[PDB]
């Protein structure tokens, strides 16, 4: 009857390895380039709206940013295979990451983030870096994930 | 405007010739500096600009003050719609005659500089060098959980005492060991923002209070 | 290939043989194996190994065939990273040429952990009583470094035929024997396991023993 993601720690190790992606990433130079937009999702939390949301309503806004970050990250690892010359360093954490929002999106459909989405209620952005990707990774994770699996987690 | 002196204040000090940012409610955003200026210095010097990633340039409307060093100090306070927190900010400090003059870049989340918690109460605990401390997180503040603490204990300027230990996340309270006995201490206690969805800078020591020990010796 | 695995697997030989033994050293990889010693017939394509991961396409593991110590050739398979998702089911089906099927197995890359063993153990006498105050060093590379316990071993010899264990709390990579026996030269070492219900897998190789002698009385 475990709802993990709530486990502080469990989820930390998630948040840490981004800021290793990120980390990597920024050192990188044109070898982090996607050729393509990598639609990813909005990162950018204003407190004076969040704080006035709704744990459900919010939900939504991670489940489906989840979502397409999922897709990225594989549209990355993607355009990263069939490259001539895939820098390993960025290879591992590309990986990682493909994982990572695979466990995680698990936790969440725990939590009921799904059953919380497509529930009639009452943004673009992309990369066109790899540097970008990871930001906009992590951003996300400790981002509005990490502010959401909080108050949801009761 | 109060307060805000303080710590820009407490900032200065700690790192004094470059552009400071931080943030309180984390709704809200004031970077400035303060640079010793005699035969020239005023608003018709600087334009401020920033950015949030993926959006428009924009410009600040700087503002000026005299420092109670003779000095002077322009600062910009985001307008509160701007104040998006995880999202890289840009800034770029440029003097009229448009040389580089600051340029960093951010995030909100990254530079939250609370006031000091409030409350602090450190009575005896019967058993030997034991003492319970007791505190509230600063007022007005969002994200309590995230905020960890830092206790400070001295047996005041009679011996060069201090002694710090920091405390979990959200943890308000806090019970310490291995007091000497009969002496007066002195508790403090310190707020800051967890990492790795924030952090920023260690807040001003909240009011002292002090305590003396018994005699739970030989 | 290294000796860190095949010393690794050793532990696990000894834990049902003719059953797929997988095990993750830090969350982030997965190995599964199986010895068997056979015929000059067993070799390259023979056996088909294949996973999958909860509701997810089946994908087959280039297999490996290596020929161990006591004669018996091993298979095992490295998942591909990009699957070694913890928390997420993972089914595992083995086939050999023909059409037979070995072995099948569900698991989670999180509940069998075979963590490398700690580093950076030494004693030191408590200058506060005769006892022993033991620092280590967790596992390197290691995540939930907080999810992990510990067991110490305490002997007085590998004839004094006289020992006694500990558990460490979670996360805690330090304890002091109070309770113990002066003037005597005793010997430490320590191991490591992931903590349920969370996580699990297996005792981790003792680390480098240590040596010291309790004071007096």
């Amino acid at each position: 009857p475990p709802r993990l993601i709530c486990d502080s720690r469990v989820l930390e190790r998630y948040l840490l390895e981004a800021k290793e992606a990120e980390k990597i990433t920024t050192g990188c130079a044109e070898h982090c380039s996607l050729n393509e937009k990598i639609t990813v999702p909005d990162t950018k939390v204003n407190f004076y709206a969040w704080k006035r949301m709704e744990v459900g309503q919010q939900a939504v806004e991670v489940w489906q940013g989840l979502a397409l970050l999922s897709e990225a990250v594989l549209r990355g690892q993607a355009l990263l295979v069939k490259s001539s010359q895939p820098w390993e360093p960025l290879q591992l954490h590309v990986d990682k990451a493909v994982s990572g929002l695979r466990s995680l999106t698990t936790l969440l459909r725990a939590l009921g983030a799904q059953k919380e989405a497509i529930s009639p209620p009452d943004r673009t952005i992309t990369a066109d870096t790899f540097r970008k990707l990871f930001r906009v990774y992590s951003n996300f994770l400790r981002g509005k994930l990490k502010l959401y699996t909080g108050e949801a987690c009761r | 405007d109060p307060k805000f002196e303080s710590k820009a204040a407490l900032l200065a000090a700690r790192g004094p010739e470059e552009l400071l940012c931080f943030t309180e409610r984390l709704e809200d955003l004031v970077c400035f500096w303060e640079e010793a200026a005699s035969a020239g210095v005023g608003p018709g010097q600087y334009s401020f600009s920033y950015q949030l990633e993926d959006e428009p340039w924009k410009l600040c409307r700087l503002h000026q003050a005299p420092t109670a060093r003779g000095a002077v100090r322009f600062w910009c306070s985001l307008p509160t719609a701007d104040t998006s927190s995880f999202v890289p900010l840009e800034l770029r400090v440029t003097a009229a005659s448009g040389a580089p003059r600051y340029h960093r870049v951010i995030h909100i989340n990254e530079v939250v500089l609370l006031d000091a918690p409030v409350g602090l109460v450190a009575r005896l605990a019967d058993e030997s060098g034991h003492v319970v401390l007791r505190w509230l997180p600063p007022p007005e503040t969002p994200m309590t959980s995230h905020i960890r603490y830092e206790v400070d204990v001295s047996a005041g300027q009679g011996a060069g005492s201090v002694q710090r230990v920091e405390i979990l996340e959200g943890r308000t309270e806090c019970v310490l060991s291995n007091l000497r006995g009969r002496t007066r201490y002195t508790f403090a206690v310190r707020a800051r923002m967890a990492e790795p969805s924030f952090g920023g800078f260690w807040s001003e020591w909240s009011e002292p209070v002090s305590l003396l020990t018994p005699s739970d010796l030989d």
